[PDB]
């Protein structure tokens, strides 16, 4: 609790800093760069449905 | 052109079945083959949990003190849950559990319409006894793949911090192929039989689906008969 109560001092002057986290999921889409361990590279042209 | 007709539809399991049509003509087995696969892979009445509001959990990046897996992972197991419904296009279930043990798809408040294909599908585990978890499971029925990302413009105003939204993947099918071979009619130059293999998660019936496919293809015949 000591660490929780007084361990919040950050920078001289600005002792009150509010840090907010913003989680943003980023997916795979036409334009992503995919590769392999072996060295081959690649960029998805048009991710087609599994129908094709 | 002599019309086609269904021969016995091979119903072997809930998971996979094979529709079969005998009177196909020269090359139409290939013709309708790929054609209907597009149908069975796009316009399909599927069910998918969309909203999971939780008792104590606010955001899916937390862990309820009592549950085993992280809440986000438990929700991906919900994407991995296969359920078919009958009347309601929108329905909410309620997972009520407290006690150490793997919670399968049986412990949920099973509604009459709600019908799980395999109730043995453990979703999450509980490690504590005095851990009361109650969560409402809002599942709806539509078609194709619809992400909450594409639905975020409307958003429906989710100010209430308890609303967790996962992807609505209305996809019943899983692996489709069609078996073409020489139809063994006794009097004709040639015909083709088509044993369409369809793999399913286990929620939508073969013939029900093909009449739906014909209905969708019915709309698709309208305009081309009337230029």
């Amino acid at each position: 609790r000591r660490k929780i109560t007084q361990g919040d001092d950050l920078a001289p002057g600005v002792l009150k800093i509010v840090k907010v986290y913003l989680a943003v999921k980023r997916r795979i889409q036409p334009g992503d760069k995919m590769a392999g361990r072996h060295g081959n590279k690649g960029v998805i042209s048009k991710i087609n449905p599994i129908e094709d | 052109f002599l019309k086609p007709r269904l021969v016995d539809i091979e119903q072997v399991s809930s998971t996979h079945a094979k529709v079969t049509l005998e009177p196909l003509e020269r090359g139409f087995g290939h013709t309708l083959g790929n054609a209907l696969r597009r149908i069975l892979l796009s316009s399909m009445p599927g069910c998918a949990v969309t909203e999971v509001e939780i008792d104590g959990v606010l955001h899916e990046y937390s862990t309820k003190e009592g549950v085993q897996e992280d809440i986000l992972e438990i929700l991906l197991n919900l994407k991995g849950l296969a359920v078919r419904v009958q009347g309601k296009d929108e329905v909410i279930l309620t997972l009520n559990k407290s006690g150490i043990g793997p919670v399968t798809a049986a412990d949920i408040t099973h509604d009459g319409d709600v019908e799980i294909v395999k109730p043995q599908h453990v979703i999450c585990h509980l490690t504590d006894e005095n851990a009361s978890i109650s969560m409402r499971i809002k599942v709806q029925r539509g078609r194709g793949y619809v992400p909450a990302s594409t639905r975020i413009h409307s958003e429906e105003d989710e100010r209430p911090i308890g609303r967790l939204l996962v992807d609505a993947c209305y996809s019943p099918v899983e692996r489709i192929a069609y078996n073409v071979e020489a139809a063994r009619v006794e009097q004709r130059t040639d015909l083709d039989k088509l044993v369409i293999e369809m793999e399913t998660n286990g929620t939508i019936d073969p013939e029900e689906a093909i009449r739906r496919a014909a209905t969708i293809l019915a709309e698709q015949l309208e305009a081309f008969v009337d230029l």
